[PDB]
RNA sequence: UUUGGCAUAGUUCC
């Protein structure tokens, strides 16, 4: 049945048990934004990492 | 602008500071212990 | 409110 609206989906759907994973690869390790921070010295250009 | 005999280096140019920086604990780059070695064999 | 570098290994995405 739908959630929202309590009516029945018209296609029979496929549900069943299945053994998930979480992967080591998370969002709060990926995500990096810069706006004028630290500086290299040898080119004077933003820092790498 | 390029005269043949000055491509025999006689004099040799030394970079300043800014292409060979220190290191910070003081460390010296691979251009300026070129740069001593040259220099001792010189005077040498 | 101040700034290390070289190398090697592994992993993610086409």
């Amino acid at each position: 049945y739908n959630g929202f609206t309590g009516r029945k989906i018209t296609s029979q759907i496929f549900i069943g048990p299945t053994y998930y994973q979480r992967l080591k690869h998370m969002v709060d390790d990926k995500i990096h934004s810069r706006a004028r921070g630290p500086i290299q010295i040898l080119n004077r250009q933003p820092m790498e990492g | 602008y390029a005269r043949p005999e000055w491509m025999i280096v006689t004099v040799l140019p030394v970079p300043p500071l800014s292409v060979r920086p220190a290191v910070v604990a003081r460390n010296q780059d691979d251009l300026t212990h070129k740069l001593a070695d040259i220099v001792k064999i010189n005077n040498q």
